[PDB]
């Protein structure tokens, strides 16, 4: 649906630049996942690796411009809406009040796929519970979240 | 390997005949239960098999209930994974006459969850104060009738409460009206309550000795009323040694627990208390009234008149019936008060230590219900009245439940159903507990004003008010005796029970004298001090029971049911012995038949369609993340793509009915997996805004 802009490569290869460390014009598989979200796409690891497999082929661990424009292109054709991720949410609060404990919240983040680590979970309940109360109010949350 | 593990599956399943075959022939095989549908029927095998132990419950943990033989573990795990799937308090109603095995069937539940579920991390090991509990309430409230040799003569609904995790973060007892008249008196055969026995046969020299009691129970006149201090099947020293390390475990100080011992040594010293003669009736024996006072913690002066004196505005004595009658009034006042306030004291114990949050909205409760059971003596009063009326409104939710529910469910939907025929013990309830028209009605409205209407004059406004019915009988209805006089005939669902009338004014009206209320509050013991205090609103013990008997059905009501039917094989306790004509009989008033044919022409599922769509809506990508036609349209388009058969469901006016449980679960299986992605999604939208925050 969404396609690339002339305006909007420009801004993708000005950020790519910034990585591009040696100079070679090429950036780093580590490092690809850094990129995407800082041009404001939230890609999934397994999303990343599959990425990652198909320029990776040559080894040199390296992904270039062309490429890279390409899974961003590609990224941005199929991205979670705000009401996905509210459903997913809804989806872990058992009330359906929609509430979860910052207890329950870290419970899941850190035991289901794609496990965030302690000290992300931390930071994540910092910003999702304002009023610290123990209590997370995820539609709020999730706005602030995708909010542009 | 023997007979089939569910009844639905027998063929001929309409034989009553082809139906207790399979229970005798599992049972001499030694397999005690057996499924109807999700109900599980347990015959007590009166011997010590051990199917409970560590091994057994393994095998039963995290599995489906249909893929594994029937054993009581299964339903455990069925409904502690019903209680973590969906978020819903879970409650298991359990059912028998006295000696079923409900009790046992409940310790072996909670030892399922305590070493099964998952520790707290913070959280306490409520595990051992949920275990160690019974002993403490079986000393205090079990006793050997000639129906069971450990009796509960009160009813006990427990909840266990789990948090997010599913580990057990504490519970809470409730307990209802202890047979209080077992303190003071038994029936030949039949021993007061455990407590009394442990602490003389299992009790220490230096405590005995501090007590002022004797090791031999025949020394105590409210011991052995029944002439029976024994039981072979009981060993009282180290029941004591068990009870005394509960208590620890539960938290009595060793100063409640010495505060306690002092409470069960005045009730067995007031029993000796003798009365001889002026006129009028005065203590001959100074020997109980000695510790008497000592263990009470009250003046030995005041309790002497408050036992030989009657407040009326001077004092009037009392006579020999006179002064044994409050001294009775006394213990059994002391003793169920005493039991009320250690149930308080467990509860405290249980209870689970937060403030607020995270969360605490968030626990779910799994109710366990044990009362007493249905029981018949040769001699029935008002304590047996009070017990055979709790299973009869126990019965009539069952039914609700079990075969009336379910199917006016299908009539008011679009399911086509062949009615079964059940019988309802609905006129059964009415006629106890219906208001003014009904005998707790009645009882009650002859308890105003003392010295006016009698026993018998009770009897009597019952003949009169209560005319020609048919689980009524009194001797002034057709051809009795063998139906006596002064007695009435009640036809319950488990069968005829004859009761004296004598001693129910009495009973009904809980009455201490204010003579002897007063001396209680002067008591210096710290026990005693929180059971008696101060000094209107009297409210009867049958109507106060009737009130808490709806609070229990309405809190059952609320819950997700669990079946478990227990059943006698004999009434001499022996293993190995089944009972035809008796069996048969427990059969037909459970209505297990009945049952069956529900269950295989009916459904074990049903939800309303717009809770099912929001639960399984993310199966399909139609139906995902929204769905904007109609609840039903949707359930239609996510069951064809879950694949459903035809046959496995069928949708109804309101709701979808499924007619097997592998089906749903299947699908639930397929949701766990599911949350997999969907936490996926929200942790790449964190790591994406987050990275985007602290950088930029
Ligand atoms: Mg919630």
């Amino acid at each position: 649906a969404d396609q690339l802009t002339e305006e909007q490569i420009a801004e993708f290869k000005e950020a790519f630049s910034l990585f591009d460390k040696d100079g070679d014009g090429t950036i780093t598989t580590k490092e690809l996942g850094t990129v995407m979200r800082s041009l404001g796409q939230n890609p999934t690891e397994a999303e990343l690796q599959d990425m990652i497999n198909e320029v990776d082929a040559d080894g040199n661990g390296t992904i270039d411009f062309p490429e890279f424009l390409t899974m961003m292109a590609r990224k941005m054709k199929d991205t979670d809406s705000e009401e996905e991720i509210r459903e997913a949410f809804r989806v872990f609060d058992k009330d359906g009040n929609g509430y979860i404990s910052a207890a329950e919240l870290r419970h899941v983040m850190t035991n289901l796929g794609e496990k965030l680590t302690d000290e992300e979970v931390d930071e994540m309940i910092r910003e999702a519970d304002i009023d610290g109360d123990g209590q997370v109010n995820y539609e709020e949350f999730v706005q602030m979240m995708t909010a542009k | 390997r023997v007979g089939v593990q569910d009844f639905v599956l027998l063929e001929n399943f309409t034989s009553e005949a082809a139906f207790i075959e399979n229970l005798r022939r599992r049972f001499r095989e030694n397999l005690i239960y057996t499924y109807i549908g999700p109900v599980l029927v347990s015959v007590n095998p009166y011997r010590d098999l051990q199917i409970y132990s560590r091994q057994h419950m393994e095998r039963y943990r995290g599995v489906s209930f249909y893929e594994v033989p029937p054993h009581l573990f299964a339903v455990a795990d069925t409904v502690y994974r019903a209680l973590r799937t969906e978020r819903r308090d879970q409650a298991v109603m359990i059912s028998g006459e006295s000696g079923a095995g409900k009790t046992e069937a409940t310790k072996r539940l909670l030892q399922f969850y305590a070493e099964t579920c998952p520790a707290p991390e913070r959280g306490g090991a409520v595990r051992d104060r949920l275990l160690q509990s019974n002993p403490v309430l079986e000393a205090f409230g079990n006793a050997k009738t000639l129906r069971n040799d450990n009796s509960s003569r009160f009813g006990k609904y427990m909840d266990v409460q789990f948090d997010f995790k599913g580990a057990p973060v504490g519970g809470h007892i409730l307990s209802y009206l202890l047979e209080k008249s077992r303190v003071v008196h038994q029936n030949h055969g039949e021993r007061n309550f455990h407590i009394f026995y442990q602490l003389l046969e299992g009790g220490e020299e230096e405590t005995l000795r501090r007590l002022g009691l004797e090791r031999n129970p025949q020394s105590y006149l409210y011991l052995v009323k029944g002439q029976c201090a024994k039981v072979s099947s009981i060993n009282d020293k180290s029941d004591w040694k068990v009870v005394r390390k509960a208590l620890t475990v539960i938290d009595f100080t060793e100063d409640e627990v010495e505060d306690l011992l002092s409470i069960v040594a005045s009730v067995l010293h007031l029993g000796n208390i003798h009365f001889a003669a002026n006129e009028n009736a005065q203590v001959t024996t100074e020997n109980q009234l000695k510790y008497l006072t000592r263990l009470l913690s009250v003046e030995g002066s005041t309790l002497r008149e408050a036992l030989t004196h009657r407040k009326i505005e001077l004092l009037s004595p009392l006579n020999l019936e006179q002064a044994a009658y409050a001294r009775d009034a006394l213990a059994k006042a002391v003793y169920s008060r005493t039991f009320t306030w250690l149930v308080g004291k467990i509860n405290r114990s249980l209870a689970s230590k937060d403030v607020e949050s995270p969360s605490w909205r968030s626990t779910t409760v799994l109710g366990l219900l044990d009362i007493y059971g249905f029981e018949v003596f040769q001699h029935n009063s008002f304590e047996q009245f009070c017990i055979n009326y709790c299973n009869e409104k126990l019965q009539q939710l069952f039914i609700e439940l079990t075969l009336k529910s379910e199917q006016e469910e299908y009539e008011a939907e679009g399911i086509a159903w062949e009615p079964v025929q059940y019988f309802n013990n609905k006129i059964i309830c009415d006629l106890v507990e219906e208001k003014f028209k009904g005998i707790i009605s009645i009882l009650d409205e002859e308890c105003l004003r003392p010295g006016e209407a009698t026993d018998l004059t009770f009897l009597e406004k019952l003949e009169d008010t209560v005319k020609h019915h048919p689980h009524f009988l009194t001797h002034k209805l057709a051809d009795r005796k063998s139906l006596g006089r002064g007695e009435f005939r009640l036809l319950h669902y488990a069968g005829e029970v004859t009761y004296s009338v004598t001693g129910f004014l009495d009973k009904n009206n809980d009455l201490l004298f204010r003579n002897l209320k007063e001396t209680m509050c002067s008591s210096k013991n710290p026990i005693m001090s929180q059971c008696f205090d101060r000094s209107k609103r009297p409210e009867t013990v049958a109507t106060q029971f009737k009130m808490s008997l709806l609070q229990l059905v309405e809190i059952l009501q609320s819950k997700e049911p669990a079946y478990v039917r227990c059943i006698k094989p004999n009434d001499a306790k022996q293993p190995g012995r089944f009972d035809e004509v008796l069996i048969r009989h427990q059969v037909k008033y459970l209505g297990l038949l009945e049952n069956l044919r529900v269950r295989r022409a009916g459904f074990a599922y049903r939800r309303k369609y717009e809770a099912f769509l929001q639960r399984y809506k993310s199966l399909c990508p139609e139906t995902w993340p929204t769905w904007a036609g109609r609840p039903q349209d949707g359930v239609a388009v996510l069951v064809r793509h879950l694949g459903y058969k035809p046959e496995e469901y069928k949708m109804g006016r309101t709701k979808i009915f499924i007619r097997f449980p592998k089906t749903l679960f299947a699908t639930e299986d397929a949701l766990e997996v599911r949350r997999q992605s969907l936490a996926t999604k929200i942790q790449a939208a964190w790591r994406g805004f987050h990275w985007r925050q602290k950088f930029l």
